[PDB]
RNA sequence: CGCCCGUCGCUAGUACCGAUUGAAUGGCUUAGUGAGGCCUCAGGAUCUGCUUAGAGAAGGGGGCAACUCCAUCUCAGAGCGGAGAAUUUGGACAAACUUGGUCAUUUAGAGGAACUAAAAGUCGUAACAAGGUUUCCGUAGGUGAACCUGCGGAAGGAUCAUU
RNA sequence: ACCCACUCGGCACCUUACGAGAAAUCAAAGUCUUUGGGUUCUGGGGGGAGUAUGGUCGCAAGGCUGAAACUUAAAGGAAUUG
RNA sequence: GGUCGGAUUUCCAACGGGGCCUUUCCUUCUGGCUAACCUUGAGCUUGGCGAACCAGGACUUUUACUUUGAAAAAAUUAGAGUGUUCAAAGCAGGCGUAUUGCUCGAAUAUAUUAGCAUGGAAUAAUAGAAUAGGACG
RNA sequence: UAUCUGGUUGAUCCUGCCAGUAGUCAUAUGCUUGUCUCAAAGAUUAAGCCAUGCAUGUCUAAGUAUAAGCAAUUUAUACAGUGAAACUGCGAAUGGCUCAUUAAAUCAGUUAUCGUUUAUUUGAUAGUUCCUUUACUACAUGGUAUAACUGUGGUAAUUCUAGAGCUAAUACAUGCUUAAAAUCUCGACCCUUUGGAAGAGAUGUAUUUAUUAGAUAAAAAAUCAAUGUCUUCGGACUCUUUGAUGAUUCAUAAUAACUUUUCGAAUCGCAUGGCCUUGUGCUGGCGAUGGUUCAUUCAAAUUUCUGCCCUAUCAACUUUCGAUGGUAGGAUAGUGGCCUACCAUGGUUUCAACGGGUAACGGGGAAUAAGGGUUCGAUUCCGGAGAGGGAGCCUGAGAAACGGCUACC
């Protein structure tokens, strides 16, 4: 419509979110940012309703302009920057610092972690290629663009960062048999432990994925995130650790938890 | 563009009107529990319908 | 085909410069690459003296998107021809189906020799023409 | 404005399409330059995104490359000669793309003689060593020979300047020479 | 004393043909005129930078006397340029109008010929029984009307039957 | 040329009614609600109407294709007794 | 029943699945894994034939079909839980030592054809080497 | 919850229709109507006309403020508080309304851009700007208005505007200031000739062109055009290095030039910190603004396969003057008949082309049902189209803008 859009209704905004279709008839609009449209979620409804820190986006403004909260090591004063996946944010008061990361559910989830769980993070790299002058050079699923980094570091790999820089502490590679992370699909959530891959060289790299209940699945190479190696995560994981156990399960596990 | 409540009944009409069968039947029921509505009557029979269909289709099943 | 360069311009590949003062082996150059996805790029493109740039092989056209196969039809026309999708479109009410076609034009090489009845595939590529979008990279008859 | 689309063409069975959009910006299209020679005109129009668009007019000089010397000096242009195209662009001189046209050759011919000291047409220790090393590549071939005698040599206009601002191109050699000289000598 | 056919006559309706070179509406459109902007050939009011440019003669510095050095209000004059609207050639884009053609959608109409309907209209009585000339089909002709007659065909016939 | 027996293909026939059908009736008009071997053509209440128009064929007579408006609760099939 | 109506073994049997041979090559060359290693060191040693990992060279005659998966925007629909005082609804709510507070949720299903991969090879056609320009050579 | 009934007859079986019956987020109307809760609502006929009034304006600590505006600096002589109007920068292309258009067109799913723009955000990113490069030039920093305002005012009227005098900038036009090496040329000079050479110009970014590299199935032999590495000048000769891609003339690097010349901070608020070579010397922080390139994100435009209602009382359609293709060129932000020049004459068709009609925008979906299905779906969400009909275009990243301009009707 004669350019780009600005507004943004209910029921156009994503599931995942778990915006009510009633209270008023229109929805925050994610501004442009390091991640995408749909698999981010906005400040004002991270604080407005997984918190309840505030009520209204007037209090929330009031909070990103005091500046209790920064991403990235930054401020980011803005009611609806992307909180994408995987994302760190750090509040001085209460001295907590979330992590963004999904839940078997499909949502993104609120992992309370410490201080030093925020200062490193994990990212994918999205691609590599070669800069002018000959810097080689990368960038990752958070819009991140990094230079000189080994070699060995390649396509599908990830990333652990300082966050005090855009630097590496510490990289993973791609290959069979790495513990993994899902965005994208029924799994969204899940981690299921690389079995093994196919290529179908054209289009849809598959990768067949099964976690420790022997419970298989079948994903998109581009949809799944590689977090370390087997056993060992490098972060701390939420609650069911990518399990999706079925309806009764579930139904007598909150029963043992009445 | 405020998306619309949704609304549904909890009733269903008599498919065939004059019964007479029918009609002294449920007049007994209105006439011993106190009620005023074959409204009310078709409202508690379409519940009992729905749950009904609901243990056909489901006992249809392995 | 008598003449590679019968028409008034220049007809070769861009950028490949055959340096007349070196009197090398193989007198004049060619460029050429592998189209991918298992592909051949055949010995007639190799040894050819043609040009035909919007071949995939010698040219500069990359294959990419949806590949289909269907089998030739027409010839009439200068390094293009029409080929014919025979399908059977469903209908769930009589639960059955109904011969369609649909003549989707492509592009050929000299690098293939085609009559009518050869089966063939091909590859999504860029708009060749009003009517054109694909290349041919396998004949299967003789 | 003129349209880029095929909205208002005929489809491809020899069906009218029938009227859909109003004409739009990014399917537009824009007059020639029709780009000539003498007294360097370059007007400029804004375009999509910015993204600056020289239109050539009235270009006197360009620049050209000898690609076996890896060379490419700035020269002025006496005119085309030969187009494929139209021989309406040939008789009114306009520069295009792929156009035959003679520049003055003085450059070439110059350097030539600076850098291998061997003459055409018709002294230090260190320049002397060096051409002396340089030898073996005097010897480039008859026509340009000739070409470089006559003072009008022979190129071919490989730039887009309507676009571009730029008359830029390379001299023919070879091959792509004897085409183009037995184009203009056919009669 | 059943049922029933058609003309003719009255009342009402629906559609059809129809002179009217019929009328409108909309779309496509040849040809012609062709605005208006845009691009390109020029244009040049206007403003404006530089370069000098000599002098009407002030000021001071120096032969201190004519004379000499530079600045100076001044004004041409000259080029060296920058931007430059009005106007302007040619081009492609092309609204609108005129005129025809054409495609569809509605519509008026003297009159004419039909159809339908309508409690009790007239003329007969063709049909149903062998319906009082067995009926019907096609074709041709005839006449107030149903209808009759000729040629061939059928049984839905009034015969399933002549060793 | 006859007789007997058999055979394949034909015009049909006598009886049954397993089967079918609304019934008359039918060796298919059967093997269809226990619904499917293959294909073509046609009908969707009665009339208007095989009318009107437009094409198309014919010298013409007329033929092929072929609606609508409007009107109506019945028309119609097969058998029973009177 | 070795648990007091849960779960195990040899299980006789069935049920469908994987593999070898029965004239049944059911692509092989390069490789590294040499693999399954004939490799054996005294009863756990030093050395078998490439796909079982993989890069390729390679023949890969064509389909329809059928299975599985990724994906198919929400709302809606069906449907979990939920005392809007019931209900239509909505997605909230519930529990505290009620000062620090604690806490499950917002599932799941459906998603036609067509498109991608996909195990199969019955069914239907589908060319194949016959005055052999025939394969192994 | 896979249901029937009445009606042709004197009666019977049938066909066959009619009517009845149940429902509709399907409308209208009638008669009536006490209450709680939720709520549709000028679409259908006229995308018919429209009075009146609103619907997009906008600032911080932080671009420009002497408001002859207002408080008071008194920590500030230039202000340094606040602050209309105005310049400037953004945005006004979203929203919202309707469904007229449109029947392979939109649209829905599904592909691509190895064929392109992309403000904005977000992550990274400009030692190379003195161009007779020595006086050609301030870099503790350069030039120009002009608004607002002062006032003269002119029309009946206009968000009508001229005339004269000021002044500002992140507005305009300009503008130097930081390394080291390294190849080319020259080339002084020695002259050597095996040939050795001081000293000088260049190189950042960006555009345009030409060229090279951008890889790599396997092992030895004969030499030299001249041995090339260092020499036993008997020849040992190895050493070699190149990423991604399904696949590229890809990324990217270098030679040679092109440019009317692109970027390389003359901006702003706070806080004032450290060395002494005791100079307003030298250095220093947290920010905002903007800025070349690349990538990202919200987008955008094109694009592959499949799929659309009724019509043959529409069977041939398209190509004059583009219809199908090809070559060259132009335009485009980009491919491409998008357009032109030239050339071949083709292309679609009963597997229903083309033409007509549509109370047709499409889809997600709604009513309704055992299944199958039929019908509707302008209409809250998605994609399209439009602003009274048409055409055009400026500004801009983004419009063919209409609560923006130009014309015609």
């Amino acid at each position: 419509a004669r350019g780009p859009k600005k507004h943004l209704k209910r029921l156009a905004a994503p599931h995942h979110w778990l915006l009510d279709k009633l209270s008023g008839c229109y929805a925050p609009r994610p501004s442009a940012g390091p991640h995408k449209l749909r698999e981010s979620l906005p400040l004002i409804v991270f604080l407005r309703n997984r918190l309840k820190y505030a009520l209204n986006g007037r209090e929330v403004k009031a909070i990103l302009m005091q500046r209790h909260v920064k991403v990235d090591g930054k401020v980011r004063t803005d009611t609806t920057y992307p909180a994408g996946f995987m994302d760190v944010i750090t509040l001085d008061a209460t001295n907590e610092n979330f992590r963004l990361v999904y839940d078997v559910k499909g949502r993104f989830a609120v992992h309370r972690i410490t201080d030093e769980e925020a200062s490193y993070k994990l990212g994918k790299v999205k691609k590599v290629q070669l800069g002018k002058k000959g810097v080689p050079y990368v960038v990752t699923h958070d819009g991140r663009t990094i230079r000189y980094p080994d070699p060995n570091i390649k396509v599908n790999d990830t990333v652990k960062i300082d966050l005090a820089s855009g630097k590496i502490t510490d990289f993973i590679k791609f290959d069979a048999g790495k513990l993994v992370y899902v965005t994208g699909g029924r799994n969204l959530g899940r981690i299921g432990t690389i079995v093994h891959k196919e290529r179908h060289d054209g289009g849809f790299d598959l990768v067949h994925i099964k976690d420790s209940l022997d419970n298989t699945f079948v994903t998109r190479l581009n949809n799944v995130f590689v977090i370390g190696e087997q056993g060992k995560p490098y972060i701390s994981l939420p609650k069911g650790k990518g399990i999706k156990l079925s309806i009764a399960e579930e139904r007598d596990r909150r029963r043992a938890q009445q | 563009p405020r998306a619309p409540r949704t609304y549904s009944k909890t009733y269903s009409t008599p498919k065939r009107p004059y019964e007479s069968s029918r009609l002294d039947a449920e007049l007994k029921l209105a006439g011993e529990f106190g009620l005023k509505n074959k409204k009310e009557i078709y409202r508690i029979s379409f519940q009992l319908s729905k749950i009904r269909r609901a243990a056909r289709d489901l006992l249809t099943r392995d | 085909e008598l003449t590679v360069q019968s028409e008034r311009a220049f007809q070769k590949q861009p950028h490949i410069f055959n340096n007349p003062k070196v009197k090398t082996s193989k007198r004049t150059k060619r460029w050429y690459k592998n189209a991918g996805l298992g592909f051949k790029t055949p010995k007639t493109a190799i040894e050819g003296s043609y040009i035909d740039k919007k071949c995939p092989f010698t040219g500069l056209v990359s294959i990419r998107g949806k590949i289909l196969t269907g089998t030739v039809v027409s010839t009439k026309m200068h390094r293009t021809i029409v080929i014919r999708r025979a399908y059977l479109h469903y209908i769930p009410k009589y639960n059955r189906y109904e011969k369609r076609h649909k003549n989707v034009p492509v592009h050929v090489s000299p690098a293939f020799r085609v009559q009518v009845g050869d089966i063939v595939t091909v590859g999504q590529c860029r708009p060749i023409s009003k009517t054109v979008r694909f290349n041919v990279v396998k004949v299967s008859a003789a | 404005g003129i349209s880029r689309d095929s909205r208002h063409k005929r489809s491809a069975t020899g069906a009218k399409r029938a009227q859909f959009r109003k004409k739009r910006k990014f399917e537009l299209g824009r007059q020639p330059a029709n780009t000539k020679i003498g007294a360097k005109r370059i007007h400029s129009v804004r375009t999509r995104g910015g993204n600056k668009k020289y239109r050539a007019l009235r270009i006197e000089t360009g620049n050209f490359s000898w690609a076996s010397e890896g060379i490419s000096k700035k020269t002025r242009i006496a005119g085309v000669v030969y187009h494929p195209s139209n021989n309406e662009l040939v008789r009114t001189n306009t520069l295009t793309k792929a156009a035959i046209v003679q520049i003055d050759a003085t450059p070439f011919r110059q350097w030539f003689e600076a850098h291998y000291g061997q003459t055409l047409g018709k002294k230090s220790k260190n320049a002397e060593r060096k051409w002396a090393a340089r030898a073996a590549s005097a010897k480039i071939e008859s026509s340009v020979e000739s070409q470089f005698s006559a003072g009008r040599l022979y190129a071919c206009i490989s730039s887009r300047p309507g676009q571009s601002g730029r008359c830029d191109g390379y001299i023919l050699e070879g091959e792509e020479l004897a085409f183009y000289l037995r184009r203009l000598t056919a009669k």
